[PDB]
C-alpha cells in the first residue's frame, strides 16, 4: 500500500470514498476504492470484489488489485476521465452526436450481455454508474449491489435501487429480479442520451409508477398477463394510453424506436435481451467515435 | 431466456477450479470426517434458526473444505472456521445478514466478536475473495427448469438429498456439485413421478444416466440409511410442510439402472 501517492477524491458510491491515485513505481494511474475497518468486511465489498474478479471483459472496469491489512481494506481499480452523467451536463446545449449514442449504447450491451451470462445482476445502471475515456470507451461501474443469480435473486423490501431508472415489475412488488431489470435501466438512460432529458423523473414510488404509465400506456393482462396480480397493484390504477414513440424520443429513427420500446417493453419475460439487443437492426452501421470531454 | 444455457457452461467450468482436495482428511492430522459431519450438521441447525437460504449452507460448507483443504486447524478451532464460514457466506447470499454479535452468540460463547472476525479476514485472504462458488443448489435449480411440468414434491426431495450429501465428506467430495445434483434430480425424479434423467438434460450436461452411476449408487445409499445416520438436522428440516415432508418418502429399494 506504500506504493501509491493518492493524487485527489473523485467522489463517494456505495462502498466508500474514492481517490485517483498513481502507482510510484510503475506509473499506473488507478482508482483507489477506501474502505475503513466493525461488523466485519462489508456485504458490498465482498460482492463487488467476488463477482468482478470474474468479470474480465473490455466494458466492464477491472479490479485490478485488493489489498488487504489490519484496519483499512483498497481495492485498486483501473481510472477512467468521468461519469455519463457528467459528460451528459456538459453536452446540454451542444447535445451528445446519435453516432457516439449508437456507440455507447453498443458497448454497454456487450458490457451488460457479458454480465449476465456470467450470472451477474448490475441492478443499479445509472449515467453516475457509467464510465468514458476520451479514446470513446464507455464501461460499467460501482458492483456493490450486483449479485449473483446462480439461484434467483429475491427482491429486497425497503428496494436500494435508483428511482428513476427502476424496472417496473420491481416497483409492482415482484418477488425476484431478472436480468430484465438492468435492460430497463440501460434503456432509460438511451433515452436520457436520445432527449437530454430523463425519461422517468419520479419524485416517488406511486410518482414513478404512473409516469412509465403514462408515457407506456397502463399495463393490464393482455400486455403483461399477471399484472393485477401482483403484490403493489391497486385496481383503483389510473388508465392512460400509450403514447407515440415519435414525440416520446423525436430524434430517433425507426430502428432506435423499434429497440426502446423492446427495451422498455412491460413484461420481463419478453424484454429483450442484452444478447439479442446487440443484433438489432439498430447496431447494424455503429463504429466507434471519441467523445468531447472538458476540463 | 437466452442466458441460461451459457450460464450451465460457465458454472461447469467454475465447479472445477473451486474443488477442495478430495482426501484432504486424510491431510488434517486433528480432524477426520466425523467432526466435520458434526460441524455442517449444526449449521444447518443454524441456517433453519435464522432462516437463512439453503444457498447460504452450501456456500459456507463449500468454503469450509477449500479453507481446509490448504489450512491445518486443530479441533477446537474447526467450529470458529464453520461459524466464519457461514457469516461469509450470508454476507454474500442473504439480502439482510445476521449481524456479527449474532454469530458469536450462538457458539454458545466459545469464540468473542473479535475471534470471529480476525477468522473471516483470515478465510478470505486463503480463499482468496473467490466466493462467488457454484454450488449443488445452483445446479439443481438450473436443472429445475428442464420439469415436464413442475412439481415441487420432484424439487423438495431433490433438494434434501443434495442437502444430505453435504454432511458426508466420504464419499461425496469424489463428485463435483453438478454431478451430485443430477443424481439428486433422477432419485427425486424417480421416487416421486416414477421418470428417468430427461433427454433434453442428457444433451445439455452431457452426462448420460449411466454416467450418473456411481453416484447415483452413493445416494441411494445415504438416502436408505438417512434414519439411522448419527446428523439428523436435515431429515427433521425436511419433514416441515413447506418441503412437503419428503424426508417421510420411502426410497426406492432399488433403482434398477
Ligand atoms: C465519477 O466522476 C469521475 C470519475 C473519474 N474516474 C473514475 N475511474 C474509475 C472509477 C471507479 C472504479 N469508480 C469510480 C467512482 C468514483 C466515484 C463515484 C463513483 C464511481 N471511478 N471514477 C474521474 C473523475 O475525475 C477525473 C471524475 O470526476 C469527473
Amino acid at each position: 500500500m506504500e506504493n501509491f501517492q493518492k493524487v485527489e477524491k473523485i467522489g463517494e458510491g456505495t462502498y466508500g470514498v474514492v481517490y485517483k491515485a498513481r502507482n510510484k513505481l510503475t506509473g499506473e494511474v488507478v482508482a483507489l476504492k477506501k474502505i475503513r475497518l466493525t461488523e466485519g468486511v462489508p456485504s458490498t465489498a465482498i460482492r463487488e470484489i467476488s463477482l468482478l474478479k470474474e468479470l474480465n471483459h473490455p466494458n466492464i472496469v477491472k479490479l485490478l488489485d485488493v489489498i488487504h491489512t489490519e484496519n483499512k481494506l483498497y481495492l485498486v481499480f483501473e481510472f477512467l476521465h468521468q461519469d455519463l452523467k457528467k459528460f451528459m451536463d456538459a453536452s446540454a446545449l451542444t447535445g451528445i452526436p446519435l453516432p457516439l449514442i449508437k456507440s455507447y449504447l453498443f458497448q454497454l450491451l456487450q458490457g451488460l450481455a457479458f454480465c449476465h451470462s456470467h450470472r451477474v445482476l448490475h441492478r443499479d445502471l445509472k449515467p453516475q454508474n457509467l464510465l468514458i475515456n476520451t479514446e470513446g470507451a464507455i464501461k460499467l461501474a460501482d458492483f456493490g449491489l450486483a449479485r449473483a443469480f446462480g439461484v434467483p435473486v429475491r427482491t429486497y423490501t425497503h428496494e436500494v435501487v435508483t428511482l428513476w431508472y427502476r424496472a417496473p415489475e420491481i416497483l409492482l412488488g415482484c418477488k425476484y429480479y431478472s436480468t430484465a431489470v438492468d435492460i430497463w435501466s440501460l434503456g432509460c438512460i438511451f433515452a436520457e442520451m436520445v432527449t437530454r432529458r430523463a425519461l422517468f423523473p419520479g419524485d416517488s414510488e406511486i410518482d414513478q409508477l404512473f409516469r412509465i404509465f403514462r408515457t407506456l400506456g397502463t399495463p393490464d393482462e393482455v400486455v403483461w398477463p399477471g399484472v393485477t396480480s401482483m403484490p403493489d397493484y391497486k385496481p383503483s390504477f389510473p388508465k392512460w394510453a400509450r403514447q407515440d414513440f415519435s414525440k416520446v424520443v423525436p430524434p430517433l429513427d425507426e430502428d432506435g424506436r423499434s429497440l426502446l420500446s423492446q427495451m422498455l417493453h412491460y413484461d420481463p419475460n419478453k424484454r429483450i435481451s442484452a444478447k439479442a439487443a446487440l443484433a438489432h437492426p439498430f447496431f447494424q452501421d455503429v463504429t466507434k467515435p471519441v467523445p468531447h470531454l472538458r476540463l | 431466456p437466452d442466458y441460461h444455457e451459457d450460464i450451465h457452461t460457465y458454472l461447469r467450468e467454475m465447479e472445477v477450479k473451486c474443488k477442495p482436495k478430495v482426501g484432504y482428511m486424510k491431510k488434517q492430522p486433528d480432524i477426520t470426517n466425523s467432526m466435520r459431519a458434526i460441524l455442517v450438521d449444526w449449521l444447518v441447525e443454524v441456517g433453519e434458526e435464522y432462516k437463512l437460504q439453503n444457498e447460504t449452507l452450501h456456500l459456507a460448507v463449500n468454503y469450509i473444505d477449500r479453507f481446509l483443504s490448504s489450512m491445518s486447524v486443530l479441533r477446537g478451532k474447526l467450529q470458529l472456521v464453520g461459524t466464519a464460514a457461514m457469516l461469509l457466506a450470508s454476507k454474500f447470499e442473504e439480502i439482510y445478514p445476521p449481524e456479527v454479535a449474532e454469530f458469536v452468540y450462538i457458539t454458545d460463547d466459545t469464540y468473542t466478536k473479535k475471534q470471529v472476525l480476525r477468522m473471516e479476514h483470515l478465510v478470505l485472504k486463503v480463499l482468496t475473495f473467490d466466493l462467488a462458488a457454484p454450488t449443488v443448489n445452483q445446479f439443481l435449480t438450473q436443472y429445475f427448469l428442464h420439469q415436464q411440468p413442475a412439481n415441487c414434491k420432484v424439487e423438495s426431495l431433490a433438494m434434501f438429498l443434495g442437502e444430505l450429501s453435504l454432511i458426508d465428506a466420504d464419499p461425496y467430495l469424489k463428485y463435483l456439485p453438478s454431478v451430485i445434483a443430477g443424481a439428486a434430480f433422477h432419485l427425486a425424479l424417480y421416487t416421486v413421478t416414477g421418470q428417468s434423467w430427461p433427454e433434453s438434460l442428457i444433451r445439455k450436461t452431457g452426462y448420460t444416466l449411466e454416467s450418473l452411476k456411481p453416484c447415483l449408487m452413493d445416494l441411494h445409499q445415504t438416502y436408505l440409511k438417512a434414519p439411522q445416520h448419527a446428523q439428523q438436522s436435515i431429515r427433521e428440516k425436511y419433514k416441515n410442510s413447506k418441503y412437503h415432508g419428503v424426508s417421510l418418502l420411502n426410497p426406492p429399494e432399488t433403482l434398477n439402472l
